[PDB]
RNA sequence: GCCCGUCGCUAGUACCGAUUGAAUGGCUUAGUGAGGCCUCAGGAUCUGGGA
RNA sequence: GGACUUUUACUUUGAAAAAAUUAGAGUGUUCAAAGCAGGCGUAUUGCUCGAAUAUAUUAGCAUGGAAUAAUAGAAUAGGACG
RNA sequence: UAUCUGGUUGAUCCUGCCAGUAGUCAUAUGCUUGUCUCAAAGAUUAAGCCAUGCAUGUCUAAGUAUAAGCAAUUUAUACAGUGAAACUGCGAAUGGCUCAUUAAAUCAGUUAUCGUUUAUUUGAUAGUUCCUUUACUACAUGGUAUAACUGUGGUAAUUCUAGAGCUAAUACAUGCUUAAAAUCUCGACCCUUUGGAAGAGAUGUAUUUAUUAGAUAAAAAAUCAAUGUCUUCGGACUCUUUGAUGAUUCAUAAUAACUUUUCGAAUCGCAUGGCCUUGUGCUGGCGAUGGUUCAUUCAAAUUUCUGCCCUAUCAACUUUCGAUGGUAGGAUAGUGGCCUACCAUGGUUUCAACGGGUAACGGGGAAUAAGGGUUCGAUUCCGGAGAGGGAGCCUGAGAAACGGCUACCA
């Protein structure tokens, strides 16, 4: 209709925002950038609605426009800038840094990170091609891209990024039994190494996948992203770990933590 | 369908960029191009062996199977290079908890390495739209001739 | 201007179509370029997107290929003498993707007798070893070598003038020379 | 174009207009409890309705199904909470009985009545409303 | 009061289609025309006003015309245009040839010059130096870079010529 | 006792019906055809063949 | 990796899947329709639970079943294996 | 949350409808009306018509300041603060509103691009630009023509504008530059071998064409033409380099050329430091704007499978002037009868085509509570369409745009 569309009626945004339905009647619509649009978390939501820095919108124009917000490493000032899975937000006034991870029900935790850890990130590779002049290239979930990879390097596999330079240290293939993060669909937030993959040619290939409490699902391998060996994650977790508890088990917990 | 002539059009008939120097003295007198469609769909021997030309051919042209896949029934092979087919199908309807028998006919291409006839069952594999009404192009004959030689003279 | 939707147009079953919304840019058509010969003519035209195309309107020289020989010249284009479309592109020497056309000669001429040394039809110290590495491989054709003393090549277009304001082609040859020479004369 | 304001009614009145029998019934709860409408009655049985609806419905389940073992219980805790549900009779057969007069008798204005405070259900509400 | 417009001929008046960089009409949008009136080019007694530009004098002055003359409002501004409107060769420095207008301030008399531009600066050689440097910095580093993969790539090629003679 | 139809009064509805009756809306033949676009020209003026 | 595969219906489990609505959990908006809040302290430089679940049916995808109901098979053998 | 009752008879049991009863995010109307919270609302009829006002404008240290603007102090005799106006850039293609059209259309779920365009965001990305290549090309940086303005004017009348005189750039228009290397073609010469050679040109990216590489289905041999590297000069060639998909003529590269030749920074702001042969030399900090190609993101455009209300007092329909297919072209961002040539005779239908109706936008949904159903959805979210009716088009990444233009009709 004419043209890019430049608003976002609230009810319309994503779920995992978790925006109140009145208040208002448009959420903030995510910029262009390196993540999806439905699969975000703008810098808005993440100071006003997530860390609570934040009052107004107003609020957070005056909170960014110091700087004092750098994502992935770069300052970035841009309310509705879309911050995304793997990421990793800065404070360096209240010294504080950040990682966007799933919750257990897919949505997006306050995870407070290391200095130490704050150095990388992990970027799924999405496709590795030739580029122009034979310099083959990777280009990973978050839309680097990366000249030089290495040649074993193939696709679905996950790559630790350097962020201080732009670099590569190190990539894990896509095999059978890898720590595996789930980013889509229901499971979205479970973790479990991976059991098997169903190939289908042409069509969408299904990973088996089970956790430590040797439950089981299964997800398109577009929404697997592998993170590392059973046990050793390459990044810490968020409490939960990503196992899933049943409604009943849920209950339990917060009905045995009772007493004040 | 093609048969005979081949170079049978106003244009010369030729595979694209599949260059034979005359130079070089060469005994099949034209170098020929295939590839296999993927979906491990057997490329025939009569698309190898053959000579005809048709660029909608999904193992000598310039189409792509991607998408769907489909097997229908064959009913009209009036049309040069194409067919119809009748995709039978058969559809629930929930108050009275009963079907009731329907039907598509589906346009689809079909390479002269086909030998199809009405009657035959024929998978055929989605492709870029091909003409007006065809989005489909054979790929593999399911049939044979449905018991057509069983039924000659008396003894 | 002229649409390209399909929505005009009847349906498969036969049937006729409503209206539902009007002409949109975005299937629009442009008309034809109708591209003639002699003195260079080029007009640019802004498609989506940014992006030029270049309608070519008059032409006289294009880059045309020696398929076999792996060399390629820039020749006038005397023109047209054979179309698969229609018949008038030839007789108004119109020029289009698929038009037969005649070119020039004397650049491949110039080219050959200067690597070959042996000149068409009827002393340096390197250049005479090379002449020499070269024969047994210099037996052209006789459909080929034949046109040269005519001073005139058959060539079939192979660009879209039209749309990249280029005329180029490739010399006829073997099969498919052979196939217009028959028609060449099978209607002269 | 924002979100739309939800809502919901939260009562309904009986098919049958003129009953005397169900007309005497709803009236003794009316000077037995002090109410002003046939509504705060109208009003319970539809609370009741749904309850007896949603408990019907657990039981038609698989003793100890998933859905069952986890709304039934937190429906009965609910029941329980406020006073309906006795504590022996805690398992959801006797919730599908229960009774508008269980209800009833633990509403504020009656509670504060129930023990001394105001010696009639009527002085019993003019002392809410005022405050 | 209907303007003429060179080129129509006719000694009528007619409407036009008209676009940006043309008499008559400034555009308030981009891509915007108007159908507009327009006089033709032809005089007639209809014209309201003839203008009339002299372009030599007769035997007499006309007063207030050939006996009164008024300054360009402005001076030349880019560094070239002070040079040619006093002819000086890239050699004089142009800061001092500079226009000065002079203005009181009711007992302070202020002089204010245009802003010199195209004006060749330190700052600006600075950055012609820069981007030189850069081209130059990042080329010799992508080499290199192809080269450490070249590496990476040839004492690949050494593991599997070190295994393909193992077993 | 019941009860059928023509005939007569009031009121209502629909039907047939000269008027080759009327009206609105959607497509459309043939004829005429604005305008922008594309194109063969043109060349007030104004440059270095071009605008 | 090669070489080939009689067709279907039905049923199962799962994937892919907007929110709001709906069913429904948690939480005393004073109640309630709602809302998605809120709750604990050192109430002087903070601690903390949430923001579930279900449904989502025809068609397409994916997995298990082999009853029921169809299809096809070798009789002028142009049958089957090697 | 599985209920019925009144009325045909003298009375009776039925069939059967009328009436009662109950709800309605269901509208109107009548009467009556105190408090809290919540809060729909010119859809239905007339996508009928509209007085006036408002609803789209916009500036950072960082494109353009000689306001004959304001301000003065504070280092500023080019400029330097602040800033009207105007140029330039970007936006006005979002939003908001309505439901007229629309019945295989749209829409939903499910697909496809190996079928394309894509401003922007994000990440990557450019040593090649000149020239018969010693008396040399502005790089210490090349060209004017314009607004605002000054001033002369026209009309009853508008966001009308004319003649004259100025002056800017990240507007317009031009136009230099940088290492080493390797490979190709030519070839002055010398010498006959088995044969080699000084030095001459060409090789950025993009565009167009033609050509070749892009292997791999397990292993080996001979010969013909050209021609590679290493000679223990009969001869050997040993190790020989390979990306992605289910699938490609794919990504990528190589050869011969082609082009009214695309891009390859003449831009701006803060800082002013190092280095010695003391040239105002040579270096050099942070980050703005830009820029080609690729990727990403926001998109778009088409597209697969299945699903629509009433209707036979609609049975055959489709090619007038494309209906269904084949070939070639043209056009398009691109597939395609999209359009044009040639050729053929196809395509749909009782499993309901084709035609008609709809007081028909589709969907999420709403009402009604045993279950199965029935009725509704102009309308808070998604999709589509429109801006009095039609068509045409300029700008632009994006519109067939209407708070844009153009014509016709009202
Ligand atoms: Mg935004
Ligand atoms: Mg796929
Ligand atoms: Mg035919
Ligand atoms: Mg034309
Ligand atoms: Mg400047
Ligand atoms: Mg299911
Ligand atoms: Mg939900
Ligand atoms: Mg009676
Ligand atoms: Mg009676
Ligand atoms: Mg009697
Ligand atoms: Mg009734
Ligand atoms: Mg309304
Ligand atoms: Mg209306
Ligand atoms: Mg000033
Ligand atoms: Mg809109
Ligand atoms: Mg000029
Ligand atoms: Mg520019
Ligand atoms: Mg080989
Ligand atoms: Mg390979
Ligand atoms: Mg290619
Ligand atoms: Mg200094
Ligand atoms: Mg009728
Ligand atoms: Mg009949
Ligand atoms: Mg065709
Ligand atoms: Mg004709
Ligand atoms: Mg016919
Ligand atoms: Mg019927
Ligand atoms: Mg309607
Ligand atoms: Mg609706
Ligand atoms: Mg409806
Ligand atoms: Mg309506
Ligand atoms: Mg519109
Ligand atoms: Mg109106
Ligand atoms: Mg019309
Ligand atoms: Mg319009
Ligand atoms: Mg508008």
């Amino acid at each position: 209709a004419r043209g890019p569309k430049k608003h976002l009626k609230r009810l319309a945004a994503p779920h995992h925002w978790l925006l109140d339905k009145l208040s208002g009647c448009y959420a903030p619509r995510p910029s262009a950038g390196p993540h999806k649009l439905r699969e975000s978390l703008p810098l808005i939501v993440f100071l006003r609605n997530r860390l609570k820095y934040a009052l107004n919108g107003r609020e957070v124009k005056a909170i960014l426009m110091q700087r004092h917000v750098k994502v992935d490493g770069k300052v970035r000032t841009d309310t509705t800038y879309p911050a995304g899975f793997m990421d990793v937000i800065t404070l360096d006034a209240t010294n504080e840094n950040f990682r966007l991870v799933y919750d257990v029900k897919g949505r997006f935790a306050v995870h407070r990170i290391t200095d130490e850890e704050a150095s990388y990130k992990l970027g799924k590779v999405k496709k590795v091609q030739l580029g122009k002049k034979g310099v083959p290239y990777v280009v990973t979930h978050d839309g680097r891209t990366i000249r030089y990879p290495d040649p074993n390097i193939k696709v679905n596999d996950t790559v630790k990024i350097d962020l201080a330079s732009g670099k590569i240290t190190d990539f894990i293939k896509f095999d059978a039994g890898k720590l595996v993060y789930v980013t889509g669909g229901r499971n979205l937030g479970r973790i479990g190494t991976i059991v098997h993959k169903e190939r289908h040619d042409g069509g969408f290939d299904l990973v088996h996948i089970k956790d430590s409490l040797d439950n089981t699902f299964v997800t398109r391998l577009n929404n697997v992203f592998v993170i590392g060996e059973q046990g050793k994650p390459y990044i810490s977790l968020p409490k939960g770990k990503g196992i899933k508890l049943s409604i009943a088990e849920e209950r339990d917990r917060r009905r045995a933590q009772q007493g004040l | 369908s093609t048969e005979l002539t081949v170079q049978s059009e106003r244009a010369f008939q030729k595979q694209p960029h599949i260059f034979n120097n005359p130079k070089v003295k060469t005994s099949k007198r034209t170098k020929r191009w295939y590839k296999n469609a993927g979906l491990g769909f057997k490329t025939p021997k009569t698309a190898i062996e053959g000579s005809y030309i048709d660029k909608k051919c999904p193992f000598t042209g310039l189409v792509s199977i991607r998408g769907k896949i489909l097997t229908g029934t064959v009913v009209s092979t009036k049309m040069h290079r194409t067919i119809v087919i009748r995709r039978a199908y058969l559809h629930y309807i929930p108050k009275y908890n009963r079907y009731e028998k329907r039907h598509k006919n589906v346009p689809v291409h079909v390479s002269p390495a086909f030998r199809v006839q009405v009657g035959d069952i024929v998978t055929v594999g989605q492709c870029r739209p091909i003409s007006k009404t065809v989005r489909f192009n054979v790929v593999k004959v399911s049939a044979a001739a449905a018991k057509a030689n069983k039924q000659f003279a008396k003894f | 201007g002229i649409s390209r939707d399909s929505r005009h147009k009847r349906s498969a079953t036969g049937a006729k179509r409503a209206q539902f919304r009007k002409k949109r840019k975005f299937e629009l058509g442009r008309q034809p370029a109708n591209t003639k010969i002699g003195a260079k003519r080029i007009h640019s035209v802004r498609t989506r997107g940014g992006n030029k195309k270049y309608r070519a309107l008059r032409i006289e020289t294009g880059n045309f290929s020696w398929a076999s020989e792996g060399i390629s010249k820039k020749t006038r284009i005397a023109g047209v003498v054979y179309h698969p479309s229609n018949n008038e592109l030839v007789r108004t020497n119109t020029l289009t993707k698929a038009a037969i056309v005649q070119i020039d000669a004397t650049p491949f001429r110039q080219w050959f007798e200067a690597h070959y040394g042996q000149t068409l039809g009827k002393k340096s110290k390197n250049a005479e070893r090379k002449w020499a590495a070269r024969a047994a491989s210099a037996k052209i054709e006789s459909s080929v070598e034949s046109q040269f003393s005519a001073g005139r090549l058959y060539a079939c277009i192979s660009s879209r003038p039209g749309q990249s304001g280029r005329c180029d082609g490739y010399i006829l040859e073997g099969e498919e020379l052979a196939f217009y020479l028959r028609r060449l004369t099978a209607k002269k | 174009p924002r979100a739309p304001r939800t809502y919901s009614k939260t009562y309904s009145t009986p098919k049958r207009p003129y009953e005397s029998s169900r007309l005497d019934a709803e009236l003794k709860l009316a000077g037995e409890f002090g109410l002003k409408n046939k509504k705060e009655i109208y009003r319970i049985s539809f609370q009741l309705s749904k309850i007896r609806r949603a408990a019907r419905d657990l039981l038609t389940r698989d003793e100890k199904d998933p859905k069952r073992l986890f709304e039934g219980n937190a429906l009965i805790r609910r029941l329980v909470r406020v006073g309906v549900l006795s504590e022996d009779k805690k398992k959801l057969d006797y919730v599908l009985a229960l009774k508008v007069e269980d209800f009833l008798e633990r509403r504020l204005q009656t509670q504060v009545y129930k023990l001394g405070l105001a010696k009639s259900v009527h002085h019993a509400r003019v002392l809410i409303t005022q405050r | 009061g209907f303007p003429m417009k060179q080129g129509v001929l006719l000694p009528t008046r007619i409407k036009l289609l008209l676009t940006k960089n043309v008499s008559c009409y400034r555009p308030r949008r981009d891509g915007e025309r108007k159908r507009k009136s327009v006089r033709g080019a032809i005089v007639g007694p209809d014209l309201a006003v003839l203008a009339l530009v002299i372009v030599k004098k007769g035997e007499q002055e006309l007063e207030g015309l050939t006996d009164t003359t008024v300054p360009k409002r402005l001076g030349p501004k880019r560094a070239n245009n002070i040079r040619k409107f006093f002819g000086l060769s890239k050699e004089d420095d142009v800061r001092d040839f500079v226009i000065r207008r002079e203005v009181t301030k009711g007992e302070k008399t202020y002089t204010k010059a245009p802003k010199i531009q195209r004006l060749v600066t330190p700052q600006r050689l600075q950055r012609k130096r820069h981007q030189r440097a850069l081209k130059v910095r990042n080329a010799q580093a992508q080499r290199e870079a192809a080269a450490e993969y070249a590496q990476l790539l040839a004492k690949r090629l050494s593991e599997r010529k070190a295994e393909k003679a193992e077993i």
